[PDB]
């Protein structure tokens, strides 16, 4: 490497010196590739060595196997594991194609050439040449929209994905039909992010989730096409940056973006992410909560339509806002949760109080209370319960925890993009390392400030 | 044109920069051969003479190969797509006819026709014919004949014409008189060639061990990829799982 | 009350739209800076 | 056939220590890596081969 | 006099202190103060 | 040659000659903080009591309605409504737009979009005044700590009820259920976040008392000091080389900021990450991931439960526990 | 679990997770190498 | 037990392969 | 001068701290694995903090007879 | 029904517009800003 005389930047600063190296900032790119698809088969194998047959996985305090059950691989009707041998091969593959990434990045970092301009035409590129960097978004939005239609035919021919919302309690399905129509599919985008809403995270159906794919699919392939044959209009060259630490920020503030959204799909959504590997949600357990009490009282022979709480809204069920029949208690707070073992109790009115008495299922029961004890409350010492709970439980929800690491980094990325940012801007200006001392803008205008 | 890639000191390797410098490349591969990649793990390029005349073997089993692929891949798929061939597989071909069971030729876009022809007969025609042809390829000599390029071309146009390149009766679209142009589908057919090779030495050892033509292969490998591969067939039947 | 949301909806869609123009309107050469 | 799928990945564990131990030293190292090709390219030819190995003798153990 | 370099020196100290530290966390999820 | 409306408007905007710099940030900053103020005044003089928990008993939190300033709070939005958006034109009328706490929402919703721009108005005028321009990452950590306590903790809970009231006594509200439900003072993250505000009153005293220290006599004693320093001057005001050995001999010289704009960095950075800590440990409860749990941790050879200091902070915890919310619970497991 | 083939290696299957760690703690004791230049 | 004293081998060869390559490099010429 | 670069480099300074550091981590070791600890700080082991007199807290009650309240309220 | 609602919640309205004029006026303030802003180019 450089030292901070020839480059100006310090050791603290080290992967600046790299800015303007090509062949350096590939190998930090393909090390850093390695590593990521290495922490993907170390924790698939780490996970799949401690990984329990007898408990549900959202006990164990799995995140990958639940991501890879999603997809329809090892489990079967309900929700149970049938084999691991696929969490396996998919730990072993990704630890393999590390080792490969690894020694790439390090060989570019280590021995590599230092500029790829002047030998490598093709993968050669100066921050400027905005041509040149929309062909390179363009071959990564190729590679998007092949990986998205990857997940399409994994969900209509080749073994379908995990239906949470089948009948019975869900199953590994066959998308049939995806539902791309168009203004279904865009008025989850053009949605408020508010409750009854959700903006995207309220998608509760595969056949939404593979016609938004293979809409998303199709459009990063069309606009990966555009930007090769194309390049950036004289408006967009007035309007944006074009340094690298430009790019990087803007792919800051982007990542940010999916950071904050993803935590809000692992908070709320039980369809892309399903509750049999993730555990309940918050609303989700205290419907089941709700739920459960409301059939143990009805098997102790009170009227739950009838029979109001203290305040006189209602112990069992009552109405929304809206006017549906939901559950009483606070859990009206979630009264816009929906659920596998809801629905069939759940009529054109909200909850239907004939279907609550006669249309009871014994599966729907045992799942409201397997929810119901396992909650998504737990401390960071993974004790199960409220904050007050004694130190007995020992689960803490995937879901809790990909909610909060995933909106975690998305604050620090999005501070980052600002840093970036502002960075760029002022490296574009001129005055990122000072003012002049000769040039002070301030005493070029009037005072009285 | 584009022939600084594929020709001289500075071209396309069998391993890129890094890998291999060009100082340990062997002194008789200077990038004068089409599909130079200066490959040789082991010592049988020897010279020049001795390059040039493995060449010849070299070019042979490319356009002989390049056929054997096409002849392999497309009466299996059409068979399994429904035309009546009746031995539409490769390695299974030549028993369907064995007692007098003649194969059908399918024609295309108008085919499905009998061939009443015996083994006998087929074989004795078909080394009569092939044994002349390769008489005519070592010699460099033919009697008379008519091509859509040169017409009714007398028996004086062989001498003389390009050891495993004779242009004139074998170019009838042209499309080669430009050397640039030349020389780029040379490297172009070199280069397929060693692809078609490479297929059939695959479909070869595909068919011994899955017992099914590469079609069916390719076709089970689309259908079912994580199901139907090498390590599935090599599994024997199912798996005990792991729960 | 349709009256007020649509009040409300012009007057946001007014700012926002001043926001994003005016960005376009070539912020980089607001610069104080050479260059 | 599972004790000698044990000793192929056991190998290959091997193989893969030494090259990341001695892959960054001989990249790293003041013309190291002109002299060095031929055993880098012996332990990552092995390290294939092995990887090979312990995949087509899974389907078998 | 200066025979061992610092950086050597720093780094076993700071390997020392993680693995004590790894030792005192390990020591929460097993015998006395861990519930069990 | 800017004659056309549009370009006179842009210079205008982006005028630093005006007395507080407007920008397209202040563009939305101005009009969405003022309505912020407008409503957030009326509704603390004259707000009708508004049912928080959902059960029909509604608080009042207004002076006319009879609260002081300290126990004066606009109250968050009715539990019935939960995550949902209420606007005025979603409510029928009025008076239940203010019995279900819409003005929360409006306020909250109007003051996050006013401190985001406030925020990239002042990365703007770092920008238009040839400046560094990470004031506005500084500026990100109280920004964070106010998403967290107004929006982020509603939307882990699901509930606009559950934020943070837009008062004084609320906000003693706020932390003591807050307490109760996830036991924050055992937190790492609020842990650093304690730390990085008593060290920054520690490094503000710190930094204060050895400039104001350290100041070139350039006055006489029947004046203040203040009068020695002149503004827009260059020559230093203050010895750098005596504040750094008087700081040196007395904590320790060879771990000492001896360079001002590295002393000046740490001032910057200390606090600033310790609330980014402490925003993001709220954030993290508000999806329950909960302080350290050391509830019947220690025990003896017999079995028996040994209690401690966290035990009777779970003690505290259960005092706050039963107590907070004493009509809207129907069920013992607190989920919600 | 893993399969009875790889059980034997499930000891050098939990320390795989801390790698990345050490990887950039080894990023430091390299710059502490290059005595930070 | 057998498998903790193969956690803790594998654990030290690994945290080991870092400083084992720094301290080789460093001995071994340079370039770092 | 000694600035702290000589004595963390010097095998002179690392061969009688390869034997102080270490001696006094075994006496640490000892000191508590021994009941020395418990001998003069007075720390109850896990098996003595409840006796069969009491079962519950132990409380000191008392000023000026706390020495032989404690000792009688002690584990013996 | 006692009193009159736009009733809007949910149903994933389009940046919540329930009437064609809401959309118009989104449509109309933006074009007009657009407009504004494309005749007052070529400045600078
Ligand atoms: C305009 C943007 C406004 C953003 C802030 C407003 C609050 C948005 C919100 O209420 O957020 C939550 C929403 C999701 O809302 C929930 O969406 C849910 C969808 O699930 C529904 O559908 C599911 C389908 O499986 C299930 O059926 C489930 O049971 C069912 O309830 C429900 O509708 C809930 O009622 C509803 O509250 O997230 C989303 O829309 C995803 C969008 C990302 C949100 C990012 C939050 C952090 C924002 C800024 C932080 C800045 C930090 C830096 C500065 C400081
Ligand atoms: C993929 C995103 C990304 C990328 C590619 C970069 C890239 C770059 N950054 Mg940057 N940055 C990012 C995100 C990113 N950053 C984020 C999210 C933040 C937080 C706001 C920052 C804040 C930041 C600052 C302040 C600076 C840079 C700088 C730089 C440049 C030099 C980096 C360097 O060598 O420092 C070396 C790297 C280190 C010394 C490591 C830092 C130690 C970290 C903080 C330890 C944390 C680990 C901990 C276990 C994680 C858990 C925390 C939490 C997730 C729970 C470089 C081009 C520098 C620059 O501007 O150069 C021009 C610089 O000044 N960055
Ligand atoms: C995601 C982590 C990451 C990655 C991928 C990189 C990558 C890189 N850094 Mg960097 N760095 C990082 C983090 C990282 N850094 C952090 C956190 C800091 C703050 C402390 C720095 C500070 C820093 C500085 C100051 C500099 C770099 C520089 C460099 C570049 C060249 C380094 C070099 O060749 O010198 C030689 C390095 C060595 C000889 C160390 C050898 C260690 C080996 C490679 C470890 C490999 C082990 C692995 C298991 C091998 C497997 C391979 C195969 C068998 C699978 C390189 C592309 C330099 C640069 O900018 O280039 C001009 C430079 O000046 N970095
Ligand atoms: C970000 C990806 C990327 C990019 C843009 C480059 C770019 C470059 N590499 Mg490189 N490389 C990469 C990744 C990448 N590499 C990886 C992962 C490895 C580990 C195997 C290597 C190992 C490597 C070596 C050892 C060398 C180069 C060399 C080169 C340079 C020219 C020769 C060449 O193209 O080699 C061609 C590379 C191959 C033929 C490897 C096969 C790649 C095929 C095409 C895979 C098909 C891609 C497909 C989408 C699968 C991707 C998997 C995905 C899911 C992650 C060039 C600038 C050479 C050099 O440095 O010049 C002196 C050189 O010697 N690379
Ligand atoms: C993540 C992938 C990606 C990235 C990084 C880019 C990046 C870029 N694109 Mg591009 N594009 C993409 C995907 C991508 N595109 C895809 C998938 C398509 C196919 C639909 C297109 C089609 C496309 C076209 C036709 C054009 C670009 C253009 C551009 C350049 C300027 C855009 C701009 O001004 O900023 C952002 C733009 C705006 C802020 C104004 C647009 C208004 C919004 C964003 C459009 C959607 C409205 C909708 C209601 C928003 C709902 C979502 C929202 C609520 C979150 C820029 C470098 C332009 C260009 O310069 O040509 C090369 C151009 O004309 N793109
Ligand atoms: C290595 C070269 C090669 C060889 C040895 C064969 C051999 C064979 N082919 Mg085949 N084929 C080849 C190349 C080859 N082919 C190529 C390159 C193609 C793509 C154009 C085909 C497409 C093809 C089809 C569609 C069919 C065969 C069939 C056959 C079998 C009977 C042929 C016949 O009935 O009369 C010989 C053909 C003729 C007399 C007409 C050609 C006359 C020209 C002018 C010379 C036979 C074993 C048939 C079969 O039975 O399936 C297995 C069949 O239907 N071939
Ligand atoms: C900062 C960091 C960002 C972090 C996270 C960002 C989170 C989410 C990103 C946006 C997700 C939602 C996108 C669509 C929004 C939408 O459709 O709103 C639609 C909602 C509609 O809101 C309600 O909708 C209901 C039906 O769904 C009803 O009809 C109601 O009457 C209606 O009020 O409008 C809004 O609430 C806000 C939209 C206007 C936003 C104004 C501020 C814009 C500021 C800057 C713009 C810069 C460019
Ligand atoms: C640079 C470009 C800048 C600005 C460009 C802005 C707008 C471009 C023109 C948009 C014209 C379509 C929107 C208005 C419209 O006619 O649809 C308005 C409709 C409104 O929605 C429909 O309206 C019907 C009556 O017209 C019904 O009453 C219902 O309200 C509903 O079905 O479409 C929408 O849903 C709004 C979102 C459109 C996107
Ligand atoms: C809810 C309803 C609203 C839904 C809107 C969703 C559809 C549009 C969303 C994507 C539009 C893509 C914007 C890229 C160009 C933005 C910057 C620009 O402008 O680029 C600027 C560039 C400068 O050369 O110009 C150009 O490239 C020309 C690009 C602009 C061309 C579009 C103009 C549409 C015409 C509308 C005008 C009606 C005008 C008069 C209204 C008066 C009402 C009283
Ligand atoms: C798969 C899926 C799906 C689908 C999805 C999609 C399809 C999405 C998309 C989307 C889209 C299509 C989007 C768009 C966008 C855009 C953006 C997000 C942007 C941006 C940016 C910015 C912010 C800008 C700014 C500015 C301004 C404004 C001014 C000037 C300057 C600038 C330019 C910078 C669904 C849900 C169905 C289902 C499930 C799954
Ligand atoms: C350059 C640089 C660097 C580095 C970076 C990186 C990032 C690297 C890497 C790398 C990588 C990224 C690597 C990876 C890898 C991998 C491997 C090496 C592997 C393997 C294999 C094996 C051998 C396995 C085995 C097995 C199986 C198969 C299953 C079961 C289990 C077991 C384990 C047995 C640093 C920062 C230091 C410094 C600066 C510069
Ligand atoms: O609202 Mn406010 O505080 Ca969240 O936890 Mn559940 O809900 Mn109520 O209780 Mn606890
Ligand atoms: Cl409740
Ligand atoms: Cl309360």
């Amino acid at each position: 490497g450089r030292d901070q005389e020839t480059t100006g930047f310090a050791w603290w600063a080290g992967n600046a010196r790299l800015i303007n190296l090509s062949g350096k900032l590939l190998g930090a790119h393909v090390a850093h590739a390695g590593l990521i698809v290495f922490w993907a088969g170390a924790m698939n194998l780490f996970e799949v060595s401690h990984f329990v047959p007898e408990k549900p996985m959202y006990e164990q305090g799995l995140i990958l196997l639940p991501h890879i059950a999603t997809l329809g691989y090892g489990v079967g009707p309900g929700g149970e594991v049938l084999d691991t041998f696929p969490y396996f091969v998919s730990g072993v593959l990704h630890l393999i194609s590390s080792a490969v990434l690894g020694f790439g990045g390090v060989y570019h970092s280590l021995i590599g050439p230092e500029t790829l301009e002047e030998s490598y035409p093709f993968f050669g590129y100066v921050w400027k040449d905005k041509n040149k960097m929309t062909n390179i978004l363009g071959y990564h939005l190729i590679i998007l929209g092949c990986g998205a239609w990857l997940l399409v035919l994994k969900a209509l021919y080749f073994g379908g994905v995990y239906d949470t919302w089948a009948p019975g309690g869900g199953d590994v399905r066959i998308i049939s039909n995806p539902t791309t129509n168009a203004a279904i599919i865009f008025g989850y985008i053009v949605k408020s992010p508010f409750g009854g809403d959700g903006w995207i995270v309220s998608v509760d159906n595969l056949e939404d989730i593979i016609g938004g794919h293979i809409w998303i699919g199709t459009l990063c392939i069309l606009g990966g096409i555009w930007h090769i044959y194309t390049t950036p209009w004289p408006w967009a060259r007035r309007a944006f940056v074009w340094s690298g630490e430009a790019y990087l920020s803007y792919s800051l503030a982007a990542v940010s973006l999916m950071g904050f959204t993803a935590c809000c799909f692992a908070w709320f959504n039980n369809t892309a992410y399903p509750s049999e590997f993730y555990g309940p949600t918050g609303p989700e357990a205290s419907q089941a909560q709700a739920f459960t009490f409301l059939v143990r009282d009805q098997r102790l022979g009170a009227n739950v339509a009838s029979a109001q709480g203290p305040t006189g809204l209602g112990k069992y069920l009552m109405r929304s806002p809206t006017g549906e029949i939901i559950f009483g208690g606070e859990t009206m707070r979630f009264w816009d949760f929906r659920g596998p073992w809801v629905e069939p109790l759940r009529g054109p009115s909200g909850l239907d109080l004939v279907k609550l008495k006669n249309d009871i299922q014994p599966w729907q029961e045992r799942r409201a209370a397997e929810y119901m004890t396992h909650a998504p409350l737990g401390s960071l010492n993974s004790v199960g319960g409220v904050a007050t709970e004694i130190n007995a439980v020992n689960f803490v929800s995937p879901r809790s925890w990909l909610a909060t690491s995933h909106f975690c980094l998305g604050f620090f990325f999005f501070v980052g993009h600002l840093w970036h940012a502002g960075r760029a801007r002022a490296a574009a200006a001129g005055f990122e390392k000072g003012i002049d001392r000769v040039d002070e803008p301030v005493l070029s205008m009037r005072p009285l400030d | 044109p584009d022939l600084e890639k594929w020709y001289g000191p500075d071209r396309k390797l069998f391993l890129p920069g890094g890998l291999l410098d060009r100082d340990d490349v062997p002194e008789y591969l200077n990038g004068e051969l089409a599909g130079d990649y200066g490959y040789d793990p082991l010592g049988l390029g020897k010279d020049e003479e001795q390059v040039e005349k493995y060449r010849a073997n070299e070019l042979l089993h490319a356009r002989w190969a390049m056929l054997a692929a096409a002849g392999i891949i497309i009466p299996e798929g059409l068979q399994a797509n429904g035309a009546d061939i009746k031995g539409g597989t490769w390695f299974e071909t030549g028993a369907e006819m064995l007692n007098g069971g003649t194969l059908n030729y399918f024609a295309v876009p108008f085919g499905v026709v009998q061939n009443p022809l015996p083994l006998a007969a087929v074989t004795l025609i078909e080394i009569v014919l092939l044994g002349a042809v390769e008489k005519f390829r070592v010699d460099g000599t033919g009697p008379a004949g008519f091509s859509p390029g040169v017409g009714k071309f007398d028996s004086d146009i062989f001498d003389g014409l390009d050891k495993l390149y004779p242009g004139g009766p074998f170019d009838p679209l042209n499309l080669a008189d430009d050397p640039e142009v030349f020389a780029e589908l040379q490297v172009k057919e070199i280069k397929n060639g060693r692809l078609a090779m490479i297929a059939v030495l695959a479909f070869a050892i595909q068919s011994y061990v899955t017992g099914e033509g590469p079609y069916a292969n390719i076709t089970k490998h689309l259908s079912d990829p994580f199901g139907y591969n090498l390590l599935t067939v090599l599994q024997g039947d199912d798996r005990v799982p792991t729960l | 009350m349709l009256t007020l949301k649509i009040f409300v909806y012009t007057v946001v869609t007014f700012f926002v739209g001043l926001f994003i123009f005016g960005f376009l309107s070539n912020d980089p050469s607001r610069n104080p800076g050479k260059g | 056939m599972t004790s000698i799928l044990q000793i192929a990945l056991l190998g290959l564990v091997l193989v893969s220590f030494a090259l990341v131990v001695g892959v960054p030293v001989v990249f790293a190292s003041p013309n190291g890596w002109t002299e060095n090709k031929g055993v880098v390219f012996s332990g990552l030819s092995v390290w294939f081969l092995l990887v090979f190995a312990v995949g087509v003798f899974n389907s078998f153990a | 006099i200066g025979r061992i370099p610092l950086w050597l020196v720093g780094t076993v100290v700071g390997l020392l202190a993680i693995g004590l530290l790894a030792i005192f966390f390990y020591g929460s999820y097993v015998g006395l103060g861990s519930s069990l | 040659e800017n004659t056309s409306l549009w370009a006179r408007f842009c210079e205008w905007i982006t005028s630093t000659e005006n007395r507080l710099y407007i920008g397209w940030f202040g563009v939305i900053m101005i009009p969405t903080l003022l309505t912020a103020i407008s409503v957030y005044i009326i509704a603390f003089i004259a707000a009708p009591p508004v049912d928080i928990d959902g059960i029909r008993e509604p608080v009042s939190g207004s002076l006319l309605y009879g609260n002081n300033i300290i126990t004066g709070a606009v109250v968050p939005t009715s539990n019935a409504i939960g995550l949902h958006f209420y606007p005025i034109w979603e409510a029928a009328s009025l008076d239940e737009w203010l019995y279900n706490g819409g003005p929360y929402q409006l306020v909250v919703c109007h003051f996050f979009l006013g401190v985001c721009c406030y925020m990239g108005r002042e990365w703007e005028l770092s920008y238009r005044l040839g400046m560094r321009p990470w004031i506005a990452v500084a500026y990100s950590a109280p920004v964070a700590a106010a998403t967290a306590v107004f929006i982020i903790y509603p939307i882990g809970q699901g509930s606009f009820s559950d934020g943070m009231p837009l008062g004084i006594s609320g906000t003693f509200n706020f932390m003591i259920v807050f307490q109760a439900e996830h036991n924050i003072l055992m937190h790492p993250f609020h842990m650093f976040g304690v730390a990085g505000v008593f060290g920054g009153s520690l490094f503000s005293a710190m930094h204060g008392s050895l400039v104001t220290s350290s100041l070139i006599r350039e006055t006489t004693e029947n004046e203040s000091a203040n009068a020695g320093y002149k503004f827009g001057q260059e020559e230093e005001t203050y010895n750098i080389v005596a504040a750094h050995g008087y700081f040196g001999r007395l904590i320790f010289q060879y771990a000492s900021f001896n360079n001002s704009r590295s002393l000046h960095f740490f001032l910057a950075v200390w606090p600033v990450v310790c609330i980014w800590l402490t925003a993001l440990g709220i954030s993290t409860m508000a999806f329950n991931l909960n302080g350290f749990n050391f509830n019947q941790s220690v025990v003896d050879s017999n079995g028996r439960v040994l209690n401690t200091w966290a035990d009777i902070i779970n003690r505290a915890n259960l005092g706050m526990e039963v107590m907070h919310e004493r009509n809207a619970h129907n069920f013992p497991l607190d989920l919600a | 679990k893993l399969p009875e083939a790889y059980a034997p290696f499930s000891p050098i299957v939990d320390v795989l997770p801390i790698i990345p760690v050490l990887f950039i703690l080894l990023a430091f004791v390299w710059q502490a190498s290059v005595s930070f230049r | 037990s057998l498998t903790l004293i193969l956690q803790l081998v594998a654990l030290f060869a690994v945290v080991a392969a870092g400083p084992l390559v720094v301290v080789l490099l460093s001995v071994r010429g340079g370039n770092l | 001068e000694r600035p702290f670069s000589d004595i963390l480099t010097s095998i002179r300074y690392w061969v009688i701290h390869s034997i102080t550091v270490p001696s006094l981590f075994i006496a640490g070791w000892l000191f508590v694995s021994t009941g020395l600890a418990y001998d003069v700080f007075g720390s109850p082991r896990p098996n003595e903090y409840f006796t069969e007199d009491r079962q519950d807290a132990p409380l000191i009650t008392d000023r000026f007879n706390a020495l032989e309240q404690v000792k009688k309220l002690s584990a013996q | 029904l006692v009193d009159d609602r736009m009733n809007g919640d949910g149903t994933g309205l389009p940046f919540g517009v329930n009437d064609g004029i809401l959309g118009w006026v989104i449509a109309g303030t933006l074009g007009t800003i657009w407009a504004i802003y494309f005749v007052s180019q070529k400045d600078l």
